[PDB]
């Protein structure tokens, strides 16, 4: 710390002399904090100094994670005692720095030749990250810090950026559209006299707005406090609702990415992730939506699913080819989906009851989720998220719609590969829940009865599983897990079943086609 | 010595605006019936245009700590910085609050500020904070001290919008500094003595006739003359005048002999003035200058004028007393005395004379708050319904719809407010309170009929029936007018039924117009209302 | 800090140095200034208020009452936080004790400032903001005397606060020292009293409600209820005596019953009761009178 103090004090006005050693010391302090929790408190004891020396190298890229602001963030990171002991003036200094960045242009970038705007996205994003780490800790939101931060943010409206500042701002959606337009525009994106040399203004703007939205969503009060009816929490949540309209969030979610493509030679042409709309931008939007506005309306849920959620999932499904799977676009999409969308759809499981009038939409969701499950780059935790989300949705899903999923499953589940395990669970739980629908001719009055096409498909599923399990090599866990499914199918099928000798011929030739079923 | 604001004290909130490089002094104003949204009334040029402080005055009911506010929400003391105070609008009786709805004047964060009927909730409450470093939390709030108000519910400061062409008051995160003026304090005000802002009747020395304008049957600018009538007019709304002092601060103080004041006619909204031809004439607020509209009360006809006296900050000494003190009205600049001309339905002309007669003594009688509020409501309804009728006339004359202004929302809101005003008492109420409500409703109906509110409603009904259908009215006027055509037409008939119900005199004067009403009974859009009105009259 | 211990995580400081950062420092700072003026040192008493020789003068007397106002506000806010909750926790008791000790030291310093009929200091504190601090402490005393007396686990907090009240009344008496007929100090003090009418009324009712306890105990009706030397009287006997005495109303009866701690034996010692309540009541009531 004393070495860093000496160097930062020496020639502070003329940027930072010897920036490499300053970055090394900041990295060492961050790692020292990460080593043990007591060291984190020991570094926290001097958090005040790092605040007045936060503006060291925030503008310059490739120094991220190696600035005094990063050291303060690491000292206040994931420690509840430290987050609670964090004082109000310490947050006020950072809020003032964010206000200064929102009011004033970036002198260093405009000197290097970047186009002049009235605010500082690159510094504002870092200052918003520090506030995120200050207010949000260990899944929960520290209410004491969140209320102070949101109050300071609303007392200084200039911290919200020009779009949400309120002097005729174009809005969050318009700001996002303009930022992407800048991103494709070469002149406005670059200084125009690898990445640290050319800071992309569009990406800076989008990351700033996504960080502000993320911070406010994390500052949103917990749902248990809302249920308790605490007036201060209600007030803060309503203030956040007023600050950010729901329609802007919906529009930003509706905005689509740019998919990678191969060229005439066939080589993969992949647009750089440092330039373009990132999935983390939508991840912040989803977090703000679920924590601030709340998702409790069925038609709203389906409308959002159609406008913004489903197109992205279908794009991820279309970019599941092996060559294009290795692209960092595909990895970012899978990360965003499995971190935000699928957990949100799992939390929205009860609302999926009344989906008869959007049968096509729910079938499309099921097909896209299944195709993403049938993937290679999908990690283990991502597979777990897919499994939980799909098993939850198909649970409250009415048996009438899922016969498309059943008819596509009966052809590829007999393979009994490792990818067939979650179809096995899905079929097990579905047949256990809809036992009386199939066996009893009457069934549930609201649900109705089998169309006998579902019955024939269940017959085919039963026979295929029965034969493939006999031809299948011994794996005792596989015979554990396939037992309840086979038993449920057998029980659901009525013993007096009529297999139609006149079956339907000339079936879907795409279904038998194993090359993606398309 | 410095005074401190206390509870139940009446105050006016002022804001300073330097529009077009010239400083203006504005006040927070609100109108009970009609537009609930607060607007700002200028008080800088009081010389050429009088200020309407009656709808600018607020009273401070309760000052409580924030935690006490939390506790009372869950289930005389001087104002101290940091408390949460409750403001009641003096005229309407409603409470200042954040309406949680915004005009969206490119200030989506801001919330509009209006009035609320119920004090329940944290929207009505506001917190006072020190304006500068000299002030501090917890200390007494001095009088004549600049203050900043913070909304409890929305955490948005009272803000004056400069960018927009028309200045608006709203709840925004930016701060606008509000000064507080002690308009009046009724705690130490002696009863029976005239104070500024009262509504009074000028009774001539024969204690039988009032200073009144021509009745409502005569059209506008035939009501501008000033004369004397006696008899039934003494209990009417055309004999009511408001004494407005030329000072903004401490304008509710006791009126002293020689204090300059303006006499405003409540039902017409005009100001008493002296024309160059020495003839009394009502004249408009816009041209109501101090020179023309200044009058003083003199104990005796003796010519030794008081001259100039220093003004006192506070109620002062009560000099003029109701019903016993004999007052002689004289114009300030001209120096003439008010007197009866004695021209040869008494119609004793009131004329302005150098010497006049000996029996020029004028007695003063205080008017009830219910009657004053009814008269102000009558004036506002007259203005709004004349705007409505003029808009309908322009639409009939085929003027372009965009040019013509049609107060669709305001007329409907005022109609519901009038329905609430003339709502009959409920049956479960206690007998004495019920009788009091019946007396008040009868008085309100009598005042409305004497001001002729029936004919205005009849004209509105006719000019809405000139359009056969809602689709036809949506073709002529705007689509929103098309949807509101049914609601406004039904509300007008309900208002007529409420005005005529239980009033034998009103139903008797409605006998001539009955035949007009029955001629449209076949029309389906108003059959129920027409039949209800007919049943009440019968 | 309370949420920090509630969530279960280890805390370096149990009592907590965060609240009332330095309690010994403030006490030493005001005891230094009290010792500087002890013995009715009029020269230094006046020199603290006005430094004649110095180019610029700092009013230590006014600064002391400013700090007294700030600590009064802190104590009142802490009371208001603890008003709804039935029982005061250990941390709350420690914070109340430390704040009351600090306030007691400040009142002692002010009393030494104003004693030795120092007219200059008396007139300065008359126009200072002492009255608001006094009216805050009066409300605090009026409500703690009701709350703490009902409970039995905060008797130490009750006696510390009762001592604070006695010191405040001694300070007021030292203000009134050397008074004149129709004095401005007296006028301001009566304005303070009429401002705090309800609080002082409650305090006086609480005082004369326990000042009759000696007569109640010494009454022959109580003697025949308790002829034993050990004196541990039954709760029912004490309750019925409290209306047989005919000088205690039903409200006072139920309040004393609530303020009466009883063991598993369902009995009480009037001796410990009276020594616990009457003595502070007499001690402060004499000063109020």
């Amino acid at each position: 710390m004393e070495v860093m103090v000496n160097v930062l004090g020496g020639g502070e006005s003329k940027e930072i002399t010897f920036p490499k050693m300053v970055a090394n010391c900041c990295r060492f302090l961050c790692y020292f904090c990460r080593i043990s929790r007591q060291n984190q408190k020991a570094m926290f004891d001097h958090l005040s100094y790092l605040l007045e020396n936060s503006s060291v190298g925030l503008a310059s890229p490739a120094m991220r994670g190696s600035t005094p602001l990063d050291v303060a963030a690491a000292s206040v990171m994931d420690n509840n005692e430290l987050a609670l002991a964090l004082r109000e003036p310490d947050l006020e200094k950072v809020v003032r720095y964010l206000a200064g960045c929102g009011l004033q242009s970036c002198q260093m970038l405009v000197s290097k030749g970047y186009p002049d705007i009235g605010w500082n996205p690159v510094e504002g994003e870092r200052y918003l990250d520090f506030l995120r780490f200050a207010v949000f800790c260990n899944g929960e939101s520290v209410e004491e810090n969140a209320n102070v931060v949101v109050r300071l943010l609303i007392r200084r409206p200039e911290c919200f950026g020009p779009a949400l500042r309120g002097e005729g701002g174009n809005g969050l959606l318009a700001a996002m559209e303009e930022a992407i337009k800048i991103a494709e525009d070469p002149s406005r994106d670059g200084p125009s006299p690898e990445e640290d040399d050319t800071i992309h203004m569009g990406n800076a703007i989008m990351t700033f707005y996504s960080a502000l939205i993320d911070l406010l969503g994390r500052c949103a009060p917990e749902m248990h406090l809302i249920h308790a009816g605490k007036g201060e929490a209600i007030r803060i949540r309503s203030i956040l609702r007023s600050l950010i309209p729901l329609g802007d969030l919906v529009g930003v979610i509706s905005i689509a990415f740019q998919m990678p493509t191969i060229a005439k030679d066939g080589n993969v042409v992949e647009p750089d992730m440092s330039a373009g709309f990132c999935p983390d931008h939508k991840a912040a939007m989803v977090l703000f939506l679920d924590r601030v506005y709340g998702i409790e309306v069925q038609d709203f849920l389906l409308h959002l699913l159609e406008v913004g959620f489903l197109p992205d999932l279908r794009a991820a499904a279309s970019l599941d080819t092996a060559a294009l799977s290795a692209t960092d676009m595909a990895l970012a999409l899978n990360r965003y989906l499995c971190t935000a969308v699928l957990p949100l759809l799992t939390r929205c499981a009860p609302l999926f009851a009344g989906t008869e009038h959007h049968a096509s939409l729910i079938d499309s969701l099921l097909h896209t989720v299944y195709r993403l499950s049938k993937g290679c780059s999908l990690t283990k935790a991502q597979r777990d998220s897919i499994e939980v989300c799909l098993l939850s949705i198909c649970g409250q899903l009415r048996p009438s719609m899922m016969q498309h999923l059943l008819r596509r499953l009966v052809f590829d589940v007999p393979l009994l590969n490792e990818h067939a395990k979650m179809p096995l669970k899905l079929l097990t739980n579905h047949y256990e829940r809809c036992w009386k629908y199939y066996c009893l001719p009457g069934g549930w009055g609201n649900f109705g009865a089998a169309s006998e096409e579902e019955l024939h498909l269940s017959r085919k599923l039963f026979w295929g599983i029965f034969d493939a399990l006999s031809q299948k090599k011994y794996e005792q866990e596989l015979f554990k897990l396939a037992l309840p499914c086979l038993s449920a199918v057998a029980g659901a099928l009525p013993p007096d079943y009529m297999e139609s000798n006149y079956v339907s011929m000339m079936e879907k030739q795409s279904s038998m086609d194993s090359e993606g079923n398309f | 010595e410095i005074q401190f604001l206390r509870t139940d004290d009446e105050v006016v909130l002022q804001c300073t605006a330097t529009i077009h490089k010239e400083q203006q002094k504005l006040c927070l104003a609100a109108e009970g019936f009609g537009n609930r949204l607060c607007f700002l009334e200028s008080t800088s040029n009081s010389k050429n245009v009088p200020p309407d402080l009656s709808i600018c005055t607020f009273v401070l009911e309760q000052s409580l700590s924030v935690r006490a506010l939390q506790e009372m929400l869950a289930n005389h003391r001087t104002l101290l910085y940091g408390h949460a105070i409750l403001l009641r609008h003096s005229y309407s009786g409603m409470y200042l609050c954040c309406l949680s709805t915004s005009r969206s004047s490119t200030d989506k964060l801001a919330f509009d500020v209006g009035l609320q009927e119920d004090t329940t909730g944290e929207a009505c409450w506001w917190t006072i904070h020190p304006a500068s470093k000299q002030r501090s939390e917890g200390e007494k709030v001095r009088v004549g001290d600049d203050l900043i108000l913070v909304s409890v519910s929305s955490e948005r400061y009272l803000h004056l919008s400069y960018g927009n062409g028309s200045l608006h008051v709203d709840a925004a995160f930016q701060q606008t500094l509000w000064s507080v003026a002690p308009i009046s304090s009724g705690s130490e005000a002696a009863q029976g003595y005239l104070i500024g802002g009262d509504v009074l009747r000028l009774l001539h020395g024969h204690m039988d006739e009032c200073l009144t304008v021509p009745s409502g049957e005569h059209g506008e600018e035939q009501r501008r003359t000033v004369h004397y009538e006696g008899g039934a007019v003494s209990v009417h709304a055309r004999s009511l005048w408001r004494l407005e002092t030329l000072r903004v601060a401490w304008s509710g103080s006791h009126i002293r002999w020689g204090q300059p004041f303006r006499l405003r006619h409540v039902t017409t909204g005009k100001y008493l003035s002296l024309m160059e031809d020495k003839n009394l004439l009502l004249m408009d607020k816009e041209k109501a200058d101090v020179k023309s509209t200044a009058f003083t009360f003199r104990s005796s006809k003796e010519k030794l004028d008081v001259g100039v006296r220093k003004e006192v900050d506070g109620m002062g000494t009560s000099e003029i007393k109701y019903g016993d003190s004999v007052c002689y009205i004289q114009h300030v600049d001209t120096g003439l005395w008010l007197t009866y001309q004695s021209v040869d339905s008494i119609q004793r002309k009131a004329i302005m004379h150098h010497e006049g007669h000996m029996d020029d003594g004028i007695s003063l009688s205080r008017s009830q708050h219910e009657e004053s509020r009814t008269a102000r409501v009558i004036r506002s309804t007259v203005f709004l319904f004349n705007r409505f009728i003029r808009g309908l006339d322009a639409l009939s004359k085929k003027a372009k719809a965009s040019t013509v202004d049609l107060p669709i929302e305001s007329v409907s809101l005022s109609l519901q407010d009038l329905i609430g005003y003339f709502h009959p008492p409920d049956e479960h109420l206690e007998h004495e309170d019920k009788q009091n409500r019946l007396r008040a409703l009868k008085n309100r109906q009598n005042l409305f009929q004497e001001e002729g509110m029936i004919n205005l409603v009849l004209e509105c009904i006719d000019r809405l029936h000139v359009y056969s259908s809602a689709a036809h009215f949506a073709d002529v006027a705007g689509r929103e007018a098309g949807e509101s055509w049914k609601s406004i037409l039904n509300s007008l008939y309900e208002l007529l039924a409420a005005l005529i119900r239980g009033n034998r005199k009103n139903c008797a004067q409605f006998s001539g117009s009955l035949d007009w009403l029955i001629s449209r009974l076949e029309r389906l859009e108003a059959s129920s209302g027409i039949l209800e009105v007919l049943h009440c009259v019968l | 800090q309370n949420k920090a211990e509630g969530l279960g995580m280890v805390t370096e400081e149990g009592s907590g140095e965060k609240v009332l950062q330095d309690d010994e420092f403030t006490c030493d700072l005001f005891r230094f200034l009290q010792l500087l003026c002890e013995g009715h040192n009029s020269d230094f008493q006046n020199y603290l208020r006005t430094q004649t020789g110095n180019n610029t003068t700092v009013n230590i007397i006014i600064s002391t009452v400013d700090y007294l106002l700030r600590v009064q506000e802190s104590i009142s806010d802490f009371y208001w936080y603890y008003s709804g909750k039935d029982v005061i926790d250990e941390q709350g008791q420690r914070n109340f004790s430390k704040a009351i000790q600090v306030a007691k030291q400040v009142f002692n310093t002010l009393t030494e400032y104003i004693q030795g009929p120092c007219t200059g200091n008396q007139q300065s504190l008359a126009h200072s903001r002492l009255w608001d601090a006094v009216v805050g402490f009066l409300h605090v005393f009026a409500h703690m005397q009701m709350k703490l007396s009902q409970d039995s686990s905060q008797i130490e907090l009750l006696k510390e606060l009762m001592d604070l009240q006695k010191d405040m009344v001694v300070m007021l008496l030292s203000m009134l020292e050397g008074n004149v007929v129709n004095g401005t100090i007296g006028k301001q003090m009566v304005d303070m009293l009429v401002e705090s009418s309800n609080n002082v009324e409650m305090i006086l009712k609480f005082f004369d409600m326990f000042l009759k306890l000696k007569d109640l105990t010494s009454s022959d009706t109580f003697k025949e209820y308790d002829p034993d030397g050990k004196g541990v009287i039954s709760k029912r006997d004490f309750h019925k005596a409290m209306e047989s005495h005919k000088h205690y109303t039903q409200s006072e009866t139920e309040f004393l019953l609530s303020c009466a701690e009883t063991d598993e034996n369902e009995t009480l010692d009037y001796e410990e009761f009276v020594k616990r309540f009457h003595e502070p009541a007499k001690d402060i009531g004499f000063n109020v009178a």
